[PDB]
RNA sequence: UUUGCUCCACACAAUAUAGAUGGAUACGAAUAAGGCGUCCUUGUGGCGUCGCUGAACCAUAGCAGGCUAGCAACGGUGCACUUGGCGGAAAGGCCUUGGGUGCUUGCUGGCGAAUUGCAAUGUCAUUUUGCGUGGGGAUAAAUCAUUUGUAUACGACUUAGA
RNA sequence: GCCCUGAAAAUGGAUGGCGCUCAAGCGUGUUACCUAUACUCUACCGUCAGGGUUGAUAUGAUGCCCUGACGAGUAGGCAGGCGUGGAGGUCAGUGACGAAGCCUAGACCGUAAGGUCGGGUCGAACGGCCUCUAGUGCAGAUCUUGGUGGUAGUAGCAAAUA
RNA sequence: AGAACUGGCGAUGCGGGAUGAACCGAACGUAGAGUUAAGGUGCCGGAAUACACGCUCAUCAGACACCACAAAAGGUGUUAG
RNA sequence: GAAAUUGUUGAAAGGGAAGGGCAUUUGAUCAGA
């Protein structure tokens, strides 16, 4: 349902987290670089983790896209999922967390009819 | 490994585009990039450089 | 060094004005290929004569190959050699069918029993001993008696298997 | 016959490693009958299969297979470099694996 | 090519037998050695029980049954030689220490079955001929081994049995050599050798 | 440093551990060496 | 014992597999010596022969091996019985008697196979456990509590109590 | 030359260990083989450099595209970005049909700072973009305040006759 | 402890020297394949219990530079002069 | 109504620490087409 694209390759699917956060509660894993002056992990040394660079960037045919091959939209309203009209082999609406229920009715309804992507057609959804 | 013998990724050292954010200048600049690009006049190309420089590199004449 | 070719080196000691046509040196050299044999020339040639390889050149390489080199013949071998504490002479008997080959079993057998390596050794002299009873060497004069034979006991055939299932015997 | 055997028998070694880094993307294997690579060059390019068995039945079997092929000599012996589509692993050092005969040239 | 091999110590270079067998086990064939109380190891005796003499003052100071335990019977010696040349202290070397027994004799269960030798390990075949060497059933009752003389009796019982196994056997062999050496001028038996059997 | 005065250590290294006996009634850890040639008799008795 | 325990047979479920995919195929001893066969005056004997690896030997054909017709010969082999012996180092195996029964590719036939679609381990083994159906067998202890003091910080130990 | 004597230190221990004796030792020679983030080729990321392309539907000329080479890094410099409180503009943005917050070995995107979504809880506000602004990012400072552990049901609650 | 030149470590990971800031090799974006360096190929441990000539038997053998020691003097031990 | 810390339930592993990196087996779970 979307353009052709190449094999989507991830250079590194496993996340960077930071050193230590598995040691330490208060070492949060989002990811930061070790400046200590010994750190093992900033010198390098075979058998710790690696560091996010440069190397690691996804192909810029590839990057952004989901693997449906659509690149995700964020979408508030109606008006928002009609910019994607002419765009719909390329990008994929997602629903903004935000949007009431009957919102969201909406514009399932309004993508429905103008063939755009939903990412998470079932938020909110009749329970 | 390589034994280098110049620094690597050096940049140019000269201006390719003015530090200004004048849209007119802007509009000249891409005229006269244009023409240097197309004529091979030497004019064009020192005129498209002297409008990258700054003030104290353009003195009032 | 290596499996040893033998090759007659000449030099020169290039021409002047006043002297044309030098005096044309000649050297037997065992070596393994003919870069090694030119410099060794030149570096017995120093130790000769006032000359060097940039005073010099080579005028021919040339590979000499044994005469007979399937008939037995007993070698005499006069060395040069340093030890960890002095230089010596010695003479050994080597017999073999070449005198590249007797070479080799020279250079290995100096280097197993004095630890002489090769940069240690002057081949001084290699000459064939036409004449029995002009071998010295009892481990070469052992060989040369009439009608001999000898056993070859504790044969010990290797397996091409880990396991073996017989308990091999060692007859010959 | 007693024998329904259409492959030779070979032994997962270990991985191809230095003395202290392994490499888990080449398996080495020994074939057995064969003793130089000049006889692992006839087995180049066969395919092998790990052949395991699982508690959990998965597509109606609860046997399943872990499909390589054979890339080249290892070391004089006739041990032989194996890559398989996923890495055998690693507790099959010294498995019973398969090489088949195709892709034949006979 | 056996689902279990089974090694017949006797003579066969210790240090070795045991590179063989180590290979073995971490490459999954399961291995049985046999008659390991006439293992030998290349040396005089007094060397060798030196040697076991300088293992034996090792020990930890501060309690000795913590430290390295000296085992004295020869089948728990090669045990040892294997050990130190198996990675024993991770899963896979554990498994392949799983995949070994070492006996003393030839016990009822092995007996019976056929025994094979190393020749890379084999001392008539590796020993220069008049280097000395000692006996691993000499070298343990030595250093404490309490044992030899029950399992030379047990050896020496089961040599008789084994002899008595062999001499029918050997009539049997006998016998069918017989008769293949008739029916070799029959037209099955010339097409046979034609093919080459 | 050496003790500076040489003396005999405190009890016997060979009746360790220290420990209670495993049983109330001791083991008879060797018996006699049998006379194959003298007539069937106990080696031991039990008494309290 | 809210019908318990154990063993056997079968069925059904799980459960995993340090890793089956024809056979672990048994003298001992020596190795500057032996194995085998044969003969005699029986030995540390004579003669012959062999090794130079198991690259052997056995086994091996049949819808993963079907259904049938014969020929030849009383052989081979499996199964469940059965006679007896030997084996204690961890014996748990080896040998053997008799009959029954299935197969026999030792030889000659007849029928079947297909479409798993050009390959996909294409599932054939053994490890425990549970459950149900039948049959066989048996009908206790330990600990707490009390007590003892040959014991003991507490545990533990040693005793006694229908 | 090799070997031996010369050759004595304190926990038990080190050719790395095992072990190795026509070596798995020593001297020497010849091949074969093993493997670094090194070399060669290719792909992708970024940087730098040299270029092509306003002739339009071309809305991204700081855009698109072609070519080559390069990539270690403390102290440090610079650049491009992520995130937070508040401010101007804008999306006539989101929201009691559920904002913010929080929980969530559930999903997606980014090399990353981070962003997005689903589910649960919840109850009244909040966000994207273009800019402005700063009391703007914590793992440490025997950091400050508050809260909470292991220690640990532990030390112990034994002077003053009961 | 102090100088000279150079190369390094600091600031540097990687393969080897078991282990180690400096040694050897080689300097590093993310991957695939091939080939190697230094070092190795009995087993641990990937790779010949390879080939060839000799030497050594040690009742403290010996076993790869930096490096983790050994000397003078001796030995019808053995080998070659 | 966070975290530290704790109880219960469920899952998993556990021969003198635990945690981590590469790779894959197994179990659980799940997106995209
Ligand atoms: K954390
Ligand atoms: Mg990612
Ligand atoms: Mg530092
Ligand atoms: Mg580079
Ligand atoms: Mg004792
Ligand atoms: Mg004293
Ligand atoms: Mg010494
Ligand atoms: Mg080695
Ligand atoms: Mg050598
Ligand atoms: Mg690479
Ligand atoms: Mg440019
Ligand atoms: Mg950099
Ligand atoms: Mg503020
Ligand atoms: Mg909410
Ligand atoms: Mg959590
Ligand atoms: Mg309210
Ligand atoms: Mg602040
Ligand atoms: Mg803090
Ligand atoms: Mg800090
Ligand atoms: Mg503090
Ligand atoms: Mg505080
Ligand atoms: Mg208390
Ligand atoms: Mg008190
Ligand atoms: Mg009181
Ligand atoms: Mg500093
Ligand atoms: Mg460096
Ligand atoms: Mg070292
Ligand atoms: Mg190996
Ligand atoms: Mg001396
Ligand atoms: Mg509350
Ligand atoms: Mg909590
Ligand atoms: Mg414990």
């Amino acid at each position: 349902a979307s353009l052709p694209h190449p094999k989507i390759v991830k250079k590194h699917t496993k996340k960077f987290k930071r050193h230590h956060s598995d040691r330490y509660h208060r070492v949060a894993e989002n990811w930061r670089k070790q400046k200590g002056i010994d750190s093992v992990v900033r010198r390098r040394f075979r058998g710790n983790i690696s560091q996010p660079k440069i190397g690691y960037g996804s192909n810029k045919k590839t990057k952004f896209l989901s693997p449906s091959g659509h690149k995700t939209f964020l979408v508030a309203n109606v008006k928002d999922l009609e910019t994607l009209t002419m765009h719909t082999k390329t990008y994929a609406a997602e629903i903004a967390h935000n949007i009431s229920a009957k919102n969201r009715v909406v514009i399932l309804a309004r993508a429905k009819a103008l063939g755009i992507k939903v990412t998470n057609p079932k938020g909110r959804l009749a329970l | 490994g390589i034994d280098h013998t110049s620094k690597q990724h050096k940049r140019s050292g000269h201006r390719t585009a003015p530090k200004s954010d004048n849209v007119y200048l802007k509009l000249l600049v891409k005229l006269y990039t244009f023409l240097a690009r197309r004529t091979d006049a030497p004019f064009n190309k020192v005129v498209l450089k002297a409008l990258f420089l700054s003030k104290i590199n353009r003195p009032p004449v | 060094m290596a499996h040893f070719k033998e090759y007659q080196v000449i030099g020169r000691r290039l021409p002047t004005e006043s002297v044309p046509e030098p005096k044309l040196f000649r050297m037997r050299i065992f070596a393994s290929n003919e870069v090694i044999a030119k410099s060794r020339y030149w570096y017995f040639l120093q130790k000769l004569h006032k000359v060097k390889k940039a005073s010099g050149e080579i005028v021919s390489i040339n590979q000499i190959n044994e005469a007979h080199p399937t008939k037995v013949k007993n070698f005499g071998v006069w060395v040069r050699y340093d030890s960890r504490s002095g230089t010596h002479n010695m003479y050994k008997e080597i017999r073999d069918v070449s005198r590249v080959a007797a070479v080799e079993t020279l250079y290995q057998d100096m280097a197993a029993r004095h630890r002489a390596r090769f940069r240690s050794i002057h081949i001084l002299k290699v000459a064939e001993i036409e004449k029995t009873a002009d071998v010295k060497r009892q481990y070469v004069k052992q060989f040369l008696t009439k009608d001999l034979k000898f056993p070859l006991p504790h044969r010990v055939q290797k397996s091409t298997k880990t396991f073996s299932y017989k308990r091999p015997s060692t007859f010959y | 016959a007693e024998s329904h055997r259409l492959y030779v028998k070979g032994k997962h070694l270990s991985y191809q490693r230095s003395k202290r880094v392994n490499n888990p993307n080449v398996s080495l294997i020994k074939i057995e009958g064969v003793a130089t690579p000049q006889d692992a060059q006839f087995y180049l390019g066969k395919r092998i299969a790990y052949v395991y068995r699982a508690s959990k039945e998965v597509r109606g079997s609860k046997i399943r297979v872990m499909w390589g092929k054979v890339t080249r000599t290892h070391g004089n012996s006739g041990v032989v470099r194996a890559t398989f589509r996923n890495n055998l692993p690693a507790k099959t050092f010294g498995a019973s694996v398969r090489i088949f005969l195709y892709p034949s040239n006979i | 090519v056996e689902p279990v091999v089974v090694i017949d110590g006797k003579g066969h270079l210790v240090g070795r037998l045991a590179s063989v067998v180590a290979k073995q086990l971490l490459n999954g064939q399961k291995i049985v050695v046999v008659r390991a109380e006439e293992l030998n190891i290349s040396g005089e005796f007094f060397r060798n029980k030196l040697k076991y003499h300088d293992f034996l003052r090792k020990a930890t100071a501060f309690n000795k049954t913590r430290g390295p335990f000296h085992f004295r019977a020869p089948s728990r010696i090669f045990y040892k030689a294997l050990r130190g040349m198996v990675s024993h202290k991770t899963a896979r070397g554990k498994a392949a220490l799983e995949r070994l027994k070492v006996f003393e004799g030839i016990p009822p269960p092995y007996d019976k079955k056929k025994r094979v030798v190393v020749p890379q390990a084999l001392r008539v075949l590796r020993l220069k001929p008049g280097r000395k060497y000692t006996t691993l059933g000499k070298l343990s009752t030595s250093v404490g081994w309490k044992y030899e003389d029950v399992v030379a009796k047990l050896e020496a019982k089961r040599k008789v049995s084994s002899a008595e196994y062999y001499a029918k056997k050997r009539a049997f062999t006998k016998k069918v050599a017989s008769a293949n050496a008739t029916a070799a001028e029959s037209d099955v038996a010339k097409q046979l050798a034609a093919l080459g059997y | 440093s050496h003790r500076k005065y040489e003396a005999p250590r405190h009890g016997h290294l060979g009746f360790l551990p220290r420990k209670r006996a495993a049983s109330i009634r001791a083991r008879v850890k060797a018996f006699p060496k049998d006379d194959r040639s003298k007539p069937v008799a106990l080696t031991s008795f039990l008494g309290y």
